[PDB]
């Protein structure tokens, strides 16, 4: 099962305040109109270069996530668990069961804060760059049953954890949607309050590239040069002389 | 007490603290103290997002290789700095600790490698090096070498062959909240007047006023189209201030 | 450079003997240690080598499975152990130094320093 | 039901070229990295190549590096292997697979196709 | 390989010149040919390495030469100390081989 | 490149016998080893991951352990259906490598 | 005009007598300008300046509050304050003799 | 490193005694010279230090006004002089070396070399 | 400050292990704690400095440890030469202080 995430998964790329400006940035974003996998439940999934996660389930249904590699007692794993009053984030040599784990040896990181989680759609973005596990989130009202919501809403930084571990796989702790981030170029529109209200995926289509080339979200009638095409080399060919005698360097060195 | 071999160099991450660099620079104990991308006399005025401290042992003649743009066995196969490196290299003679009679063979370095290391890359494998065209299959012999070698430090060695302990401090300066700052004391905030300012490492001149800009909790400053900061969050009061030129 | 070997030994058939060679005056791990045997009235036979840095070894076909070589860098000493001894293993045993195989000028091909030998009678 | 179906095998001449493809279904193809593995007649398994989930980063075995190219089309759920300058030594049954790997691909499941025979003669 | 030295024994007066030979069953690179001297009751010592190069501390009274299958050690003027056993040594195919030796 | 070795290259065993297969890496690969079972004409099946973690559906008679360079695969009680060639595979670093393969027969 | 400056340092320090150098000599003893025009001449004087047991007449500055300006000379012997507490001219903990 | 002290002395009450310590094998002005006293059957007492480069000194409260320390770099020698002697000043006196206060690794906190002591009887 | 050692005297056979203690009236930084050995008729010599570091030329038969107010010197296997008097030494507040000493 797949859904179309129309323009979802946009987050504030940095901590710089901007307003009344169109800003072009390079980062890991969910491509517009990509195919997002719709899960019903609970398999272990690849983390790849970052994960877009969304759900309409209650906070007492989706408890949190496990991120790591082997997801067993052999390596450090990141455990994010919510409850009625708080959120607990730990990195340990966890041995997971099947209330989440039976053991947690060699704990290196602990963080405690407030809970992370017509219905209400919850969106999260998980990145792991240079040892920092970055989480972005947004909570909005939803009136849909079978698909993702339309319209634009940017996700704000929630927490930035100096965990220092590698993540290749993850699992959700218990329906939800999972997409993956890619290195794209986006044009982000900041309003007078510094809120991102729109965005253009510059690789979505010829119209979007025109918009990105122009630093404008509207295009007037006309013809515009947006890029160059160029054919890439299919292969490399080496053509040297077919002599075989070796240069007498050894004779110089061992005189 | 114990330093790493250069091929297996140690790294420590330093954050969320006050860094006084003058105690190191003004010391009489270090034979080498060389900074790149920054002057040592200004370190106490600066703020960084992170600091890394790398440490290892090499012989005296090799200290020159611990610099940007260097070549040789250490720069090539053991510990490589970037060309745009920002940080300081500190070294001192450790003959009194690391040498012994008959030779200390604990300290080792990589002698052979298929290719040069990338900056800040670490390689601790001990696989057999293939010098010839014929595969070694993990066996040492003709054209098949063990990649590592020892210094064998002895107290009677010439200075170029004596052990030196090296610490490399690399300064990470990203567009992010600085967590490591020098010991500069803060003053009271002055508004509606032309002043010089220094906000968590950000220096400039202008008039400061209360701002109506609605920063989100993560946001620390704003910028204009000229890449100039036009608003800051005060690191102590968390108040948002506008910056305009005098 | 000095190479100093253990004293003479007397053994019976089926037994094992261990000969030590202590090195000094050079970087121990920078050279291979070879063992060479000399029976009474006879010439010289190469047995094998050990590389102290890697603890890697190689042996002559004659002694494959019979001989073990080891080293201890903390005392810059190499050892040769020969098992299942026979009467024709009676010989003077020498340790000798040679360059490693990566030596540019082929210093690995010859033995430049010798210890005074250890007499073993079986 | 998860399936991986190799096709495009056959018989080619030495120095020639052959392109293999693997049709994937039953799983989220565009979320996993993919591998090619080959097995010569009477021989054991040999790893050939690996491609990441976005098709961005590619890795090859030293024995095929510079001759084989790996690619994927995530809109067709199809993995490709382009083999040039084929040698007699390249005769093997080629498999596409999703190998369980906690360090690189992040796959927690192990999938294999039936394999397709490529003969160089 | 086989390394063959000749003559098995040589006799001449002090102050005279001596030459010793070494023949190989196959070609030997000059870099892989060496000569050793062994006095009675002593370990062998290196005299010549690489066919023609003297070892450290060895008098220029000694010299060597040869290529391919045939090599020779020359002692220009013999002292009472030079009446020892000499060996030629070869390297190849991951093994070290000695000649049978000759007595001066 | 990490060189993988297995021993024995081939072993004979009866039903009920304990079968042990050794796999050795030329480099320390921690616990990043997979074990596969292949029967003639079929693709390899994964039995064990992360050195000692059993796959779902794999009979309890199969086990494995080890760390660093020396790993062991064991069948506590060989059954008629366990006649296959076993491979070990490292995924500590790229390129990935398989061992020679150990053939088990009657 | 021509100026001729002269002094004694140890061999390892000769490299510091150049434009753009750092270290105890360049920083606290003798500093050249970056746009320097001139020549640096040095020779080994072991035969004149060394003696058995040590010649302790030749000295250098080890500590200073700040780096010298080019061609600046400093011959004071006041106690160097390394810590936050004043020395009042007394040598001791965090209070060093500068030479 | 060697530290060589003057020979034993015998004195009467109210007098003064001077003990010398000649240093060799190191840069004299690079270290502080300390004096330590040991009465018969007793332990060790620190008296004070002198810094030869500056001729600066510091003394223990017990000896303040009683003891003077000097040095002469031309002969790499330090001297300790104790005045107004009493019978309980009978002791073996030692010179000992320690690093200066600017030593990064706190070498100033301990005494690394000792001269063989000088016996003074009052 | 007061430095207190214990036991005043210790007796045991050669080849056995011995441990000596030192207690301070107040916290002492590990860097400011040292140990000395004094044989009969001889000046003291440094064994351990900085609490846990051996002085040059001292056998690894000796080791030290401790923090705050309590430190200990360990002799793993006693030789006939090790039956000497040992002292702990502290630095602080511009003064150097010795313990009363213990006899092995
Ligand atoms: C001196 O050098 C020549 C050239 O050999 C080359 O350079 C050497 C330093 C070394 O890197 C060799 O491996 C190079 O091939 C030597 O003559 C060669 O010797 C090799 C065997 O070692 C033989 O296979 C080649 O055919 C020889 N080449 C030729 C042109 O004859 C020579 O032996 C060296 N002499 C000494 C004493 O070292
Ligand atoms: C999404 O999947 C459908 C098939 O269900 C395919 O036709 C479409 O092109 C895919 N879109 C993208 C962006 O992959
Ligand atoms: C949530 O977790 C925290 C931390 O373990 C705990 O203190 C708190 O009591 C938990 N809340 C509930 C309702 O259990
Ligand atoms: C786990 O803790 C043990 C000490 O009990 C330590 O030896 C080991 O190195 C630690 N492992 C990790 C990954 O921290
Ligand atoms: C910006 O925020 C102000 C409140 O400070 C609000 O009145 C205004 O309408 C917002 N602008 C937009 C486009 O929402
Ligand atoms: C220190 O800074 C924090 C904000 O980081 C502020 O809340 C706190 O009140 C400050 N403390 C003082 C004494 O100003
Ligand atoms: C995390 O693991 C991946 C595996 O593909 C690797 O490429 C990446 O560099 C690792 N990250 C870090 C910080 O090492």
């Amino acid at each position: 099962a797949y859904t179309n995430s129309f323009t979802r998964g946009v987050y504030y790329p940095d901590k710089v305040f901007r307003s009344s400006v169109l800003h072009s940035t390079q980062d890991l974003f969910l491509p517009f109109f990509s195919n997002v996998t719709w899960f019903h439940a609970n398999p272990v999934l690849p983390f790849n270069d970052g994960v877009y996660f969304a759900s309409t389930e209650k906070s007492n249904i989706i408890r949190g996530w496990i991120f790591g590699t082997t997801l067993d007692s052999k390596t450090q794993s990141l455990l994010i668990v919510n409850n009625a009053t708080n959120v607990v984030i730990k990195v340990c040599e966890f041995q997971f069961c099947n209330r989440v784990y039976s053991s947690a040896n060699n704990c290196t990181f602990e963080y405690v804060s407030q809970p992370f989680l017509f219905k209400n759609l919850r969106e999260f973005v998980f990145k792991n760059i240079d040892g920092y596990f970055k989480i972005y989130s947004k909570h909005t009202p939803i009136n849909l049953v079978r698909d993702l919501p339309q319209g634009f809403s940017a996700l704000e930084p929630l927490v930035d954890l100096p965990i220092g571990i590698n993540i290749t796989r993850f699992q959700t702790l218990l329906a939800y949607y999972v997409g993956y981030l890619q290195p794209r170029t986006f044009l982000l529109k900041y309003n007078e309050n510094g809120t991102i209200t729109d965005a253009v995926d510059c690789a979505l289509d010829p119209l979007s590239e025109t918009k990105c080339t122009l630093k404008s979200f509207t295009v007037e009638k006309g013809i515009y040069q947006t890029s160059n095409f160029r054919v890439q080399p299919t292969e490399s060919i080496v053509r040297f002389p077919n002599i075989t005698n070796l240069c007498p360097f050894g004779e110089v060195f061992n005189a | 007490t114990r330093f790493a071999s250069v091929y297996a160099w140690n790294r420590k991450r330093i954050s969320n603290c006050v860094a006084d660099y003058s105690v190191l620079y003004n010391s009489a104990s270090f034979s080498t103290f060389k900074c790149y991308g920054v002057s040592p006399t200004k370190l106490n005025d600066l703020c960084f997002t992170n600091v890394y401290a790398d440490s290892f042992v090499i012989r005296g003649d090799e200290v020159r290789q611990i610099a940007p743009g260097q070549t040789g066995k250490i720069a090539d196969y053991n510990y490589k700095l970037p060309d745009d490196f920002t940080g300081c290299v500190i070294a001192w003679n450790s003959n009194n600790l690391d040498s012994k009679v008959g030779g200390n063979y604990n300290y080792r370095y990589r002698l052979f490698r298929k290719s040069n290391l990338k900056p800040f890359e670490r390689d601790i494998s001990t696989e057999i090096y293939q010098a010839g065209s014929t595969p070694c299959n993990g066996v040492e012999g003709f054209n098949c070498y063990f990649p590592l070698q020892s210094y064998g430090f002895q107290p009677t060695n010439g200075v170029g062959y004596q052990p030196y302990r090296v610490v490399v401090l690399s300064f990470e300066l990203l567009h992010a909240p600085a967590t490591v700052c020098g010991p500069k004391k803060s003053t009271n905030l002055v508004k509606n007047k032309c002043v010089n300012f220094n906000f968590n490492g950000l220096t400039g001149t202008g008039v400061l006023t209360e701002s109506n800009k609605k920063f989100l909790p993560f946001q620390q400053f704003g910028r204009d189209i000229a890449d100039t900061t036009d608003a800051v969050r005060d690191p102590q009061t968390l108040e948002i201030l506008d910056i305009t030129p005098c | 450079v000095q190479l100093v070997q253990s004293g003479a030994e007397v053994k019976k058939p089926g037994a094992s003997v261990k000969v030590s060679c202590k090195a000094s005056g050079y970087t121990f791990t920078g050279y291979y240690m070879h063992w060479v045997r000399q029976a009474p009235g006879q010439g010289l036979e190469w047995m094998g080598w050990i590389n102290p840095i890697s603890s890697g070894t190689s042996y002559a076909q004659t002694f494959q499975g019979r001989v073990t070589m080891t080293s201890d860098t903390s005392i810059t000493t190499a050892y040769m152990e020969l098992s299942r001894l026979r009467s024709d293993d009676t010989a003077v045993y020498y340790c000798a130094r040679a360059a490693p195989f990566y030596d540019f000028w082929s210093g690995y091909s010859y033995f430049d320093y010798w210890g005074q030998g250890t007499l073993v009678t079986v | 039901e998860v399936q991986l179906v190799e096709s495009g095998g056959g018989v080619v001449q030495p120095g020639g070229s052959l392109r293999l493809s693997c049709a994937a279904s039953g799983f989220t193809f565009n979320s996993y990295g993919m591998h090619w593995v080959r097995q010569a007649p009477g021989k054991g398994l040999e790893w050939v190549a690996f491609i990441r989930y976005d098709g961005g980063n590619k890795y090859y075995a030293d024995s095929v590096k510079g001759r084989f190219t790996i690619s994927r089309d995530n809109s067709k759920n199809t993995l490709y292997l382009q083999m040039k300058s084929l040698r007699a030594e390249d005769t093997a049954v080629y498999y596409c697979a999703n190998l369980k790997d906690s360090r690189y691909s992040g796959s927690y499941y192990d999938y294999w196709g039936q394999g397709t025979l490529v003969t160089v003669s | 390989i086989v390394m063959m030295q000749s003559p098995g024994t040589l006799s001449l007066s002090p102050g005279e010149r001596a030459t010793l030979s070494c023949r190989a069953s196959q070609s030997v690179s000059s870099s892989y040919l060496a000569w050793y001297q062994q006095k009675p009751g002593q370990a062998p010592r290196l005299l010549i390495y690489g066919a023609s190069s003297r070892a450290t501390g060895i008098p220029d009274r000694f010299s060597g030469s040869g290529s391919g299958t045939d090599f020779t050690l020359t002692i220009s003027r013999l002292e009472p100390e030079d009446f020892a056993v000499y060996y030629c040594q070869q390297y190849g195919s991951s093994a070290w081989t000695f000649g049978q030796g000759t007595k001066v | 490149v990490i060189w993988m070795t297995q021993s024995p290259s081939s072993l004979s065993a009866s039903v009920g016998d304990r079968v042990t297969i050794t796999c050795q890496a030329s480099q320390d690969i921690r616990f990043y080893l997979n074990w596969y079972q292949q029967k003639p004409g079929k693709a390899p099946k994964l039995l064990i991951s992360d050195a000692s973690n059993m796959e779902t559906g794999v009979p309890s008679r199969f086990s494995g352990s080890g760390s660093g360079t020396d790993f062991t695969f064991t069948i506590s009680s060989l059954q008629p259906e366990d006649i296959a060639t076993y491979y070990c595979q490292q995924y500590d670093n790229l390129p990935f490598t398989f061992g020679p393969g150990t053939k088990v027969d009657f």
